[PDB]
């Protein structure tokens, strides 16, 4: 029926009054559609016929949704919803299946007219005033006012939940075992009692709601596994995602590609291996809602391989507060990483990927920790704890790494996983100089205007070289030069630059970079037996580079 | 006697509205702690449950203070503070004892307890709204709102100031040589006394507050000697200047002089005393790094003059209450961490070096998060206020752990920084 629930008080934004939008007369087929409906509502106490001076009005549309006999009244609240105070927002947070515990048998109810069974702050009805058209005669100010949560208003969702929550409470206390989840119009109820008993408790709760005026349009439970919830399919030992159909056009626009990454990322919750760097890379400054964008061999291939991973299904299992939580990571590519978290081998709870933001250059050790962090933050959300990490990196590679790394950091204890490819330091720089090794005073500059520049070196042995560079930056050259050096040097060497810039890009010891040139250097570094990099004052204090600055 | 029922009309600042900060999610451990803590609070009637007509929400964490058993709910009223209290850094503000930074010893006591007595403005209550979360949102947050001066919100001291002054009155009589500065939830008591002497003046006061209305836990833990160090005592008198020292060597190679050149150059936005034009040229040729260069110079009169000018503290640096203090920290290795507090680039007001171990049970976060706490405290003593940190750690990582080893009842403000390159060569 209706409800004995206390109402939640409401009010409009400070210094704002109710909406006064008038009605757009229409098909008297609809003016007669509504009238019927409104009557069935007022006879139900939902709506309330009002008087003369309730200034406020809000448009009421009436659409007989296509391929259905009945009509459904529709009130457009936009205005009130702009005049309504803000609420503690309706849990936007959705639980992740991988975090749902167990329960041998679940029932899903359907509190539909639900919102229409919860009281509406008395003093707040005024503003719900709406009117349905007078067939052009007798001037009907056929005016009705709402006495419940109008299926359109702002504080409707939240207030429903609150109201619902307060409701369950009593029932909840007599069955501290039955766990119930509410969200929108659903109410998932689950038990550890055989269908016999369990159904008693569902039928039970059922009436319990009914004494609260909450009518559940289900003689039995209209539950139909698997459950089609928030983009997932819910089963009795498996949870997965709903059909992820991946398009294939001869031409892709920005919104084309977007919707694609989307379906991809989401699919990545359980389809181990989904890559997406290349695709998304396409959408850059890509603020052109509808502008064709040619894919790249890279994008097509990933897209390909993604189609390949999708062609065969994969289920995810639920959770055991009793067993452990383990997460492993494996490297799969262009600075792309994938992972999966499980309690027992060969089944998963969920899976996921990880690539670096548009950040200049990275490194394997840095990146793997970055993944571990992401997994950690995620784990606290889903499970409320941190998993045991099994990682493909020797503990000595990481200490030599975290230890010498200028930035704080703390990764819980992991466990080495021989499963290559391993995460290793492809190289290290001599902290201390090199005796006997040639010393190169490296440099490169460019006219910040003419776009031109040159890179070249000078040695202790008297060797020198300058290479012409066009369309470059005072930057790309400072590296150019370092690179020129590494090129001509021998197995061992001492380079010296005026570029804290270049100094620091190499200093960090990257292995992968978006910048082909750096990758260029990264190559060479590998080969060197011992490389020592040093930074003397860029310009002024003109020491040994005093001579590379001029003829470069 | 404010017309309002003991409520001191509290009011957010003009054209400003309540805090709408997100609650990070915590481990089940903490959720459990927080629900136990709050269920009591509900019963002691300090907080009450709220509904949906409350858009407001300030974060809350669960930490462990001086102890290692019982947990503690630490609300993050940073946002609420910026939104109110500035209209309360004035109205009901509390002055600052320039000599405190001077005294020999300073001991900090936690009086954040008194507050729970004084009732909060019934109209402002709504802004203290905090939410206890659920694991995986399998339910909606538990929602509570304060009814008393909440601890953490810079309102309490302010409002409560009267009542304090009064209590402390007797003690300030007998002992008039001792300074007492309050800051939020702590009392900073300083004396010229000798060790155990001071620790007596404290314990008296401790007993003074304690016998006249208010509980007072930490300066320390207990008399039980296990050879620890978590007992909180302080000594403004020593902590002073910085090791902007050059190396003392026997065999100087080029690399060795080459650097010396740019480290001494760097200090060209600081000490005027040097420009090593002369010492720089001592290597105009393109000699070898590994190689060696001797002492006789036109230029060494510089490592001369400079090696001493770098020891006389630079003047021209002035605190400025209007400006925000900004602290920086560099990881230096061997559990060693340097730091500088400034207002205006290269005009360092204070520069130190918190260190712990070298490779014990400690770890990078914990130390960092310990150095911060240190620096924050020092700061509150000197200029009576917390600085803004530019922390050398990845946002997300700090957000996951700092709660851990965190101990103070205050949260400074922070942001995360880059690779200071050569700036790392500050020690
Ligand atoms: C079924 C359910 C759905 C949603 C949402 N959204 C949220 C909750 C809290 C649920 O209860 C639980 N269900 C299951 N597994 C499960 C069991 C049977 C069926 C069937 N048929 C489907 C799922 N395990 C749990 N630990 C919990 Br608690």
């Amino acid at each position: 029926p209706i409800s004995p629930i206390e109402t939640v008080p409401v009010k409009l934004k400070p210094g704002m009054d109710g909406p006064k939008v008038k009605q757009w007369p229409l098909t008297e087929e609809k003016i007669k559609a509504l009238v019927e409906i409104c009557t069935e509502m007022e006879k139900e106490g939902k709506i309330s016929k009002i008087g003369p001076e309730n200034p406020y009005n809000t448009p009421v549309f009436a659409i007989k949704k296509k391929d259905s006999t009945k009509w459904r009244k529709l009130v457009d609240f936009r205005e009130l919803n702009k005049r309504t105070q803000d609420f503690w927002e309706v849990q936007l947070g959705i639980p992740h299946p991988a975090g749902l515990k167990k329960n041998k048998s679940v029932t899903v109810l359907d509190v539909g007219d639900a919102y229409f069974s919860v009281p509406l702050d008395e003093d707040f009805r005024k503003y719900t005033a709406f009117t349905i058209p007078s067939i052009n005669n007798e001037t009907p100010g056929i005016r009705y006012q709402y006495n419940v949560l109008p299926q359109g208003w702002k504080g409707s969702p939240a207030i429903f939940q609150s109201s619902m929550t307060k409701i369950l409470e009593p029932f909840k206390k007599q069955n501290p075992d039955i766990v119930i989840y509410q969200y929108m119009d659903d109410l998932y109820v689950g038990s550890d009692l055989e269908i016999g008993q369990h159904r008693t408790k569902i039928e039970e709760l059922r009436q319990h709601l009914l004494r609260w005026g909450l009518t559940t349009p289900d003689k039995k439970h209209q539950k139909e596994p698997p459950f089609l919830w928030m983009g997932y399919e819910l089963h009795p030992d498996k949870w997965t995602v709903q059909p992820i159909v991946l398009p294939e056009k001869d031409s892709w626009t920005v919104n084309d590609i977007q919707k694609l990454v989307g379906k991809l990322n989401w699919a990545s919750q359980i389809y181990p291996g989904i890559k997406v760097r290349q695709l998304s890379k396409l959408l850059r400054g890509t603020k052109a809602l509808t502008e064709v964008i040619p894919l790249t061999e890279e994008a097509e291939l990933e897209l390909a391989e993604n189609r390949e991973i999708l062609k065969e299904p994969v289920h995810g299992v639920y959770y055991d507060p009793s067993k452990d939580l383990i997460a492993e990571i494996q490297k799969q590519g262009q600075g792309q990483w994938t992972y999966q978290i499980y309690q027992e081998p060969f089944k998963n709870l969920k899976t996921g990927k990880y690539a670096r933001m548009r950040g200049a250059h990275t490194n394997d050790v840095k990146q793997l920790t970055e993944a571990v962090q992401k997994i950690t933050t995620e784990s606290i959300v889903i499970w409320g704890k941190t998993p045991k990490f099994k990682l493909p990196i020797q503990k000595e590679t990481w200490e030599t790494w975290w230890t010498e790394y200028w930035q704080a950091t703390w990764i819980p204890e992991w466990e080495f996983v021989n499963t290559p490819p391993l995460v290793k330091l492809w190289y290290q720089l001599e902290k201390e100089p090199i005796v006997g090794a040639e010393t190169f005073y490296v440099d490169g500059a460019a006219n910040r205007e003419t776009k031109l520049g040159k890179a070249g070196y000078v040695t202790n042995k008297g060797r020198q070289k300058v290479v012409p560079l066009t369309n470059t930056t005072n930057q790309k050259t400072e590296l150019q030069a370092i690179y020129l050096a590494l090129q001509d040097s021998g197995l061992e060497v001492n380079i010296v630059t005026d570029s804290q810039y270049a100094l620091g890009i190499i200093q960090a010891q990257p292995d992968k970079s978006e910048s082909e040139l750096v990758n260029q250097i990264i190559e060479q570094l590998i080969k060197k037996e011992k490389v020592y990099l040093a930074w003397v004052p860029a310009h002024k204090g003109i020491g040994g580079n005093e001579q590379v600055d001029k003829l470069v | 006697p404010i017309s309002p029922i003991e409520t001191v009309p509290v009011k957010l600042k003009p054209g400003m509205d309540g805090p709408k900060v997100k609650q990070w999610p915590l481990t089940e451990e903490k959720i459990k702690a927080l629900v136990e803590i709050c269920t009591e609070m509900e019963k002691e009637g300090k907080i009450s449950k709220i509904g949906p007509e409350n858009p407001y929400n300030t974060p809350v964490f669960a930490i462990k203070k001086k102890d290692s058993t019982k947990w503690r709910k630490l609300v993050d009223f940073r946002e609420l503070n910026k939104r109110t209290q500035d209209f309360w850094e004035v109205q009901l503000g509390i002055p600052h004892p320039a000599g405190l930074k001077k005294n020999k010893s300073v001991t900090v006591l936690d009086v954040g307890d008194a507050y729970f007595s004084v009732p909060l403005d019934e109209d402002f209550r709504k802004y203290t709204a905090f939410t206890i979360p659920s694991i995986n949102n399998e339910t909606p947050g538990i929602r509570y709102q304060y009814n008393v001066l909440p601890q953490g919100w810079k309102g309490s001291p302010a409002i409560f100031q009267s009542s304090m002054t009064k209590i402390l009155e007797p003690f300030k009589k007998q002992n008039p040589d001792i300074v007492i500065y309050q800051y939020m939830d702590d009392l900073y008591v300083g004396s010229d006394l000798e060790i155990g002497q001071h620790r007596t003046k404290i314990e008296e006061l401790r007993q003074h507050l304690l016998r006249w209305g208010l509980t007072t836990p930490d300066k320390k833990h207990q008399k039980e000697p296990p050879f620890l160090w978590m007992g909180y005592e302080l000594h403004p008198d020593k902590w002073t200047v910085q090791p902007i020292v050059l190396p003392e060597k026997d065999s100087w190679t080029v690399n060795d002089i080459q650097k010396l050149v740019g480290k001494l150059n760097w200090a060209s936005q600081i000490y005027p005393g040097i420009k090593v034009r002369q010492l720089s040229k001592l290597l105009r040729g393109t000699k070898a790094l590994t190689e060696v260069i001797p002492l006789t110079e036109e230029a060494e009169l510089e490592l001369a003059e400079n090696r001493e000018i770098l020891k006389e503290p630079v003047h021209g640096v002035y605190y400025d209450p209007s400006k925000d203090l900004i602290a920086e920290i560099q990881k230096q290795g061997q559990g060693q961490w340097t730091y500088q507090i400034y207002q205006e680039p290269f005009k360092n007001l204070k520069t130190g070096k918190y260190a712990r171990m070298r490779g014990a049970h400690t770890n990078d976060v914990k130390q960092l998060t310990e150095a911060v706490q240190k620096i924050t405290t020092e700061s509150i003593v000197i200029w009576g206020k917390t600085p803004k940190f530019k922390l050398p750690i990845q946002k997300e990582t700090w957000e996951t752990w700092w709660t851990e080893y965190w101990q103070a009842t205050w949260i400074p403000e922070w942001e995360f920084v880059n690779t200071p390159p050569l700036v790392k060569l500050w020690y």
